[PDB]
């Protein structure tokens, strides 16, 4: 255990105080969809017609 | 028939009314469709390819809603009835020449307005009474004006014996006086024609024209003979070569402007405009007026047009189904 964690390097703060690092992410997207409705409003079902 | 647009003229044919989106199965069938709450109104026709939708019509955004009964796009045939004044005299004198003049406003070809005119002469001798002077000034108008030389009159010439008074008879550049056996003519009637119409290339048009009387001389005084009165028309032009092409120009907003110019290389549209038949229109000028920052009005109309019966019952229907599902008040023809 003790070559183990040697092998991690170690790095050296000035304080015991929480530190925090900024994450970076992705952009690109889709939406989904809640629902769908004809011309007069109603909810479209699953053995609806085109 | 190219024509100005508030930014656009939309035209679908409604050939068939039908109740459903099932049931548009032939070219020209068309249903008025809105939802419940009638916030918008659109068309749906059969194109030769597939039903096609019209534009999806704001139904608070709607300007003018008005339908025609075909009878207001025809064009009465003017025609006038000439006859020498008893006051100058009531029969020709003898030795002076009586040259009538047909005052054209535009040539037979052009539609810039000119003067254009044609003539007819009559040299009156001793024994020529009335009758016989209508009949040689009629014949001299036809071989005058008839000259066509490719295709038909500009003016239609005809004569009335006072026997029968309303049977208009005719006179061509071939008639002659041996046709021609009456006693009793007592005046000529010269109405307008149709003239050629192309579908997207000639537009229905007329001449109209004034007979006006050069002077003579009957006491030593120049005076005028004629009275160039207008009688009323007895026939009539139909819109169907009108409405036609406005189905040509129309078609080409939502289909291929070009029509015929790279010829081997076009595409052709079907027009299901039957030129030949009447048809009463319907029109909606509306507007799209946006969002934020963006008031300006994109104003705009379609317009649908309908055969006629008498009666104008295919629009009657059309629109009744239009008011029953827009709520509109569109008014019956």
């Amino acid at each position: 255990l003790d070559t183990f964690l040697n092998s991690f390097p170690t790095r050296e703060f000035e304080d015991d105080n929480e530190y925090y690092w900024d994450v970076i992410g992705s952009s690109r997207r889709n939406i989904p969809l809640v629902e769908a409705r004809d011309e007069n409003g109603v909810v479209v079902a699953a053995n609806a017609a085109n | 028939m190219v024509i100005s647009i508030n930014q656009v003229r939309q035209l679908y044919v409604a050939k068939a009314l039908k109740a459903n989106t099932a049931a548009l199965t032939t070219a020209g069938d068309i249903v008025p469709k809105a939802d419940t709450a009638k916030t918008t109104l659109y068309f749906q026709s059969m194109s030769p390819a597939g039903i096609v939708a019209s534009d999806k019509i704001n139904l608070k955004h709607v300007l003018y809603a008005k339908a025609t009964p075909s009878e207001a796009l025809a064009h009465k045939l003017v025609r006038y009835s000439v006859t020498l004044d008893a006051d100058v005299s009531a029969t020709p004198v003898a030795g002076q020449n009586y040259i009538l003049r047909l005052a054209f406003r535009q040539y037979i070809g052009l539609s810039e307005e000119d003067q254009y005119f044609k003539y007819g002469e009559v040299i009156a001798r001793s024994g020529m009474t009335a009758s016989d002077f209508y009949k040689k000034m009629a014949i001299s108008l036809a071989k005058n004006l008839e000259n066509k030389t490719e295709s038909t009159p500009l003016v239609n010439i005809y004569l009335i014996s006072a026997a029968a008074a309303s049977t208009d008879v005719p006179v061509t550049s071939a008639t002659k006086e041996s046709d021609l056996t009456a006693t009793d003519y007592n005046q000529i009637i010269i109405e307008e024609t149709e003239q050629p119409w192309v579908l997207g290339m000639m537009p229905q048009a007329f001449i109209p024209f004034t007979p006006q009387f050069l002077t003579i001389t009957v006491d030593g005084e120049d005076r005028l003979w004629g009275v160039a009165t207008v009688v009323t028309p007895t026939k009539t032009v139909p819109d169907g070569h009108l409405i036609a092409d406005l189905e040509y120009f129309c078609m080409g907003a939502r289909g291929d402007i070009y029509r015929g110019m790279g010829y081997p290389n076009i595409i052709k549209t079907t027009y299901l405009v039957d030129p030949g038949a009447v048809y009463d229109v319907l029109d909606i000028h509306y507007f799209y007026t946006g969002s934020n920052e963006s008031v300006q009005k994109s104003e705009k109309t379609i317009t649908l047009v309908a055969v006629d019966d008498g009666s104008h019952t295919a629009m009657n229907a059309l629109i009744g189904a239009i008011n029953t599902a827009s709520g509109l008040t569109i008014a019956t023809l």
